[PDB]
């Protein structure tokens, strides 16, 4: 049954075999075979035959020699050198990581191999723990070699290969140089900077492959030309490999105050301007100049979403009066003073106390006059509209969706490099704001360019060096960026503004970033120092886009990520960052200083509405909506 | 020289979208259709094996049809003229190594990048790459028109019209009031090549008069074959509008190509010129025309710089001196991309 | 030389003639909801639809012109590398018969050599020059030799 050869592969559930240790070892050395060759993985003799063949357990045990827990192969098989093998990190509360996974090996280097190498790397559960062959037998595990000297090995045999299997597994368990295909990208780390190459974790994808079909996740799948040269699970999945996959989410009415009129106090101030006699010309004076000034508040109040609206919509860019007659020229509007005077003992007249007010001749003036009044008086770092194409969509190769948040923080200070080069004094970046308006998924892959010869010498061919499967995205996007100046004296003008247009990088998450369009062109580049009036502006914000803001949860598993996102909406697994498998070295072939080696961290983010924030306020806005490293 | 050195992209263009206007609209987008046709059963091993060996099958079993699924894209009814239009950004990026892990190779490719702005040499390149904006040969094969009309606006304030591209070669000289734009926009460009700080910015429309129904030409995907047979096999690139509509378009990378089709400087004999390429590939005719073999590509040349530049130190400069081994590799630089293993 | 044509043509028709424009090539349906049979539109700049015949249909009919094999013309073909005939479901110019494009390609060194001894001006070309031609003229694939 074919279901057998499931269940021992790497992309399944490990099975226990404890008192079948005979015909775990039978069936284990069946595998080495071709499928064609074989009728039955169980046939004793077949095994005891195989057995006698020192050449062919010789050509399975120099298999071990590779046998890794990290394959710097994965994304691409062109990558030469030494195998991997690290414990995993320590648990960090905030990652996702290999840290809360048992020890579990893999096996990459010829196409040729595959069934040769699944004799000792074919992994399964014995004494209620996770080993395999080899282990077993350099420990020597006294039940597997009793079973194995009852099949037909000769003792001898057995005390020579426990010498050279052991051997196998005793060095060569980390590179001597960094090879020229694998990737190196570099950041601050105490102070100075640090080379970092990530590396794909066996046990931790092996994992993923089985939860996201077994759970009900969002995936899709990657393919991969050539399976056998890549590595045993590619191989044993056909090419085509499960990832993660989400995406972001991406009137008629009075414009006039619901409740100025519901103040006990204005009812107040009205009776005062009617006011009383008896009293001195300081008294009164100071009564009814008093009761004015809260009317002249009420009035500007009264107006306020309707200025309000003027103000956005005009300076940013229908019918009824109370719209187009505040759209128009500040100039008209003294002209008004008549109908809004008018409106306003109207809306006394439509309220349960202004029954008492409204229209009565005493208040004439006072209204009509501070109305007048009040029409003669009305007569952070932030980027917008950017645009990129074909951004990297595959952040890591577990997950698909938001670009890595990695490379944000690395574009910010590309930046302020570029800008500290053009102004004298020191520029400093606390934080990182990011706003998502346009998401579109873009389908197929990108064609290599001829870059290697067919042959070295006397051929006048070009080849494709070869092929390989992500997936591509377009944005758009603005930034606000919290910029700081150490000096005491700032430079806030016009030169500035130009410097900071210039120092602007054209590179974005692997993709081509442009400004907006130059035939319409506005001031894309403002500056704000005042937390009130940056907020009323990004309140105007179109509903259809998100805001992206850190999360709160801790999540060690899948598991609880799969619980995490079937009870939020607004959830969604981001890229943040890299793990440390080693302590920064000295090594050759580093681009810049020290060279470490790491694993991907994924971690979570939240997806919040415009019209959230409008609610919420600038208090939780400033304090909760902007990113920093560490 | 080291183990490591490279250069990013100093000249980057961004996507083409085709468009046209109505008396009721100002932008309406170009789109593209599928279909279903019966095609032809004929090649070779449909008749043929082997060498020349035709195989056994009865007469009637090439009468047959072959059905296939395809995108296509035309003009609709009525339509007068077609537009174009892409945007494009230079930056003065080739005077600095992205990496390098030796300092002697440092200050060397440095001080040859300043001997040669110095004497002149950049207005060559800038002549080269301003031709081919002007002339049209980014629109591919879509140049078949009854007349175009090409403009362009930059970020100093300047316009350039050319009334009619139709006519403008890579070998000759241009009509009057023609050949003055192109110093114009020569100028400009070799500046912005060359001199840091200087932001420049490039917005470059064209008009196609086009036939009845014609035919229009996108960029084309790279895929799979299908094994559904209710999958399109040849399918065509298109972009989001802000309106949510898909329009079609012309990817990055195919203006990008075009624009830098330069190099007739091989073999002392100009033919037409080549796009750019370390071995000098040529793609019509599979091959190549700087084989390592002949000594003329980037790789032998790379090692001269220390010749060169006490060259370039010893002329007077402002003439016809410079050779063809540095105006390539200058070429080429600007074309940022991986020299290591030097 | 960029050569435009612009064909119109004229129909004087009966009372309410029937008209037959391109039919789709569609899928087999199993719904009983949608067409067996369904006729070909294009899509006006207003939203109207309106009839339409396919170019690659206009373009079947103008190249029709080969009468040159069996030294006896009938009616012409659709020039095809093997000189398929709709009609009779059958094939003309059957790789049996030697009479086809690929047998005839690799005689090009032989055609050259003629051309360049004859005269011309004439009638002497040769039927097997014609049909060569006619084939490059609707280009295509011609690989794997």
């Amino acid at each position: 049954d074919r279901q057998l050869r499931r269940y021992l592969a790497p992309y399944s559930a490990e099975i226990g075999v404890d008192g079948a240790e005979k015909m775990a070892l039978v069936v284990l050395l069946n595998l080495t075979l071709k499928r064609d060759r074989v009728e039955s993985l169980c046939d004793e003799g077949l095994a005891r035959q195989l057995l006698s063949d020192e050449g062919h357990i010789t050509n399975c045990l120099h298999t071990v020699r590779w046998l890794h827990t990290h394959n710097l192969k994965y994304p691409d098989a062109r990558v030469s050198g030494e195998r991997l093998i690290i414990n995993a990190p320590p648990l960090i509360p905030g990652v996702i990581s290999s840290a809360g996974l048992p020890m579990r090996m893999g096996w990459a280097h010829d196409s040729s191999d595959i069934n040769l190498a699944k004799l000792f790397g074919t992994s399964f559960r014995y004494r209620d723990d996770s080993t395999n062959l080899a282990l077993q037998l350099v420990a020597r595990s006294k039940t597997w070699e009793q079973a194995l000297i009852g099949l037909g090995l000769t003792q001898q045999q057995l005390d020579i290969w426990c010498q050279l299997l052991a051997s196998n597994l005793e060095n060569n368990t980390f590179p001597t140089v960094v090879s020229p295909f694998s990737k190196q990208v570099r950041f601050l780390y105490q102070g100075n900077y640090c080379v970092v190459t990530p590396v794909v974790s066996h046990a931790l994808l092996a994992q993923l492959q089985n939860v996201v079909h077994e759970k009900k996740l969002q995936c899709t799948y990657i393919h991969h030309d050539h399976p056998a040269s890549v590595g045993s699970l590619v191989g044993a999945l056909g090419g085509k490999v499960a990832v993660l996959d989400y995406p972001p989410p991406v009137n008629g009415q009075s414009l006039f105050d619901r409740s100025v009129f519901n103040d006990h106090v204005f009812i107040d101030a009205l009776k005062h301007v009617i006011s009383r006699p008896g009293l001195t010309r300081k008294q009164q004076r100071q009564l009814r100049l008093s009761a004015l000034r809260y009317l002249r508040r009420q009035l500007a109040i009264w107006l306020g979403p309707i200025i309000e609206w003027r103000d956005e919509i005009v300076s940013s860019g229908s019918g009824g009066l109370e719209l187009e007659l505040i759209t128009q020229p500040k100039k008209m509007l003294p002209e008004l003073m008549l109908q809004v005077a008018g409106r306003f003992h109207l809306e006394l007249q439509n309220h349960s106390a202004g029954r008492r007010f409204a229209f009565h001749p005493a208040l004439m003036a006072p209204i009509k006059s501070q109305i007048l009044w009040l029409l003669r008086q009305l007569a952070y770092l932030h980027l917008s509209g950017l645009t990129v194409y074909d951004a990297s969509a595959l952040a890591n190769p577990y997950l698909c969706g938001i670009p890595s948040l990695s490379a944000l923080a690395g574009f910010c200070h590309d930046y302020e490099r570029r800008l500290q080069s053009l102004i004298g004094q020191s520029v400093y970046f606390r934080g990182l704001a990011w706003y998502l308006g346009r998401y579109s998924l873009v389908t197929g892959k990108h064609l290599p360019e001829p870059s290697k010869s067919a042959d070295p010498k006397s051929v006048s061919a070009i080849r494709r060096p070869g092929l390989l499967d992500g997936r591509y995205c377009d944005l758009g996007m603005d930034l606000i960026i919290e910029v700081h100046i150490p000096t005491g004296g700032s430079l806030p003008f016009t030169t500035c503004l130009d410097l900071l247009r210039v120092a602007l990088p054209a590179r974005f998450a692997g993709g081509c970033l442009h400004p907006p369009s130059l035939y319409e062109e506005y001031n894309w580049c403002t500056v704000y120092q005042d937390k009130s009036t940056l907020f009323t502006v990004l309140s105007r914000l179109p509903r259809y886009g998100c805001w992206i803001y850190p999360s709160d949860a801790d999540l060690r598993s899948f598991e609880e990520l799969s619980e995490a996102l079937a009870l939020d909406r607004r959830l969604r697994p981001v890229a943040t960052g890299f793990v440390f498998l080693e302590e920064p070295v000295e090594r050759a072939g580093s681009i810049e200083g020290q060279h470490v080696y790491a694993e991907s961290a994924i971690g979570t983010a939240l997806c919040i509405n415009p019209v959230e924030m409008r609610l919420a306020g600038k208090k939780r806005f400033f304090g909760a909506g902007f990113w920093q490293l560490n | 020289l080291c183990t490591h050195l490279s250069y990013s992209r100093s000249l980057s263009p961004g996507k083409a979208v085709f468009f046209y206007k109505t008396a009721e609209s100002d932008f309406v987008p170009l789109r593209i259709e599928v279909a279903k046709i019966s095609g032809q059963k004929c090649g070779y091993t449909e008749g043929f094996d082997a060498n020349l060996k035709p195989k056994n099958i009865e007469r009637y079993e090439l009468a047959y049809s072959n059905p296939q699924t395809i995108e296509a894209c035309y003009v609709p009814p009525n339509v007068d003229e077609l537009y174009c239009r892409f945007s494009l950004r230079v930056e003065a990026n080739s005077m600095r190594p992205y990496v390098c892990s030796n300092p002697d190779v440092l200050r060397v490719m440095i001080g040859l990048a300043q001997a040669y702005q110095r004497l002149g040499g950049y207005n060559e390149l800038a002549r080269r790459y301003s031709a081919n904006v002007l002339r049209g040969i980014w629109l591919w094969r879509n140049q078949y028109t009854q007349g175009t009309k090409i403009e362009i606006k930059t970020s100093l304030g300047s316009t350039y019209h050319i009334p009619d591209a139709r006519r403008l070669s890579w070998s000759g000289d241009w009509p009057e009031l023609e050949q003055k734009q192109l110093e114009q926009l020569t100028s400009e460009m070799a500046k912005a090549l060359s001199q840091p700080d200087i932001f420049w910015f490039a917005d470059v429309t064209a008009s196609l008069k086009t036939g009845f129904c014609q035919e229009i030409f996108p960029s084309q995907k790279f895929t799979e074959r299908p094994d559904d047979h209710s999958v399109a096999s040849r399918q065509l690139a298109t972009v989001e509008c802000s309106d949510g509509q898909l329009a079609a378009c012309i990817n990055p990378q195919k203006i990008g190509a075009a624009l830098q089709k330069i190099d007739d400087w091989w073999a002392n004999d100009a033919d037409l010129p080549l796009r750019v390429h370390e071995y000098g590939a040529n793609h019509e005719a599979l091959t190549a025309l700087r084989h390592p073999a002949t000594g003329q590509d980037f790789y032998h040349l790379l090692t001269k710089a220390e010749q060169f530049v006490t060259v370039l130190e010893s002329s007077e400069g402002g003439g016809v001196e410079l050779p063809g081994e540095v105006h390539y590799l200058m070429a080429v630089l600007v074309k940022g991309g991986l020299f290591q293993k030097g």
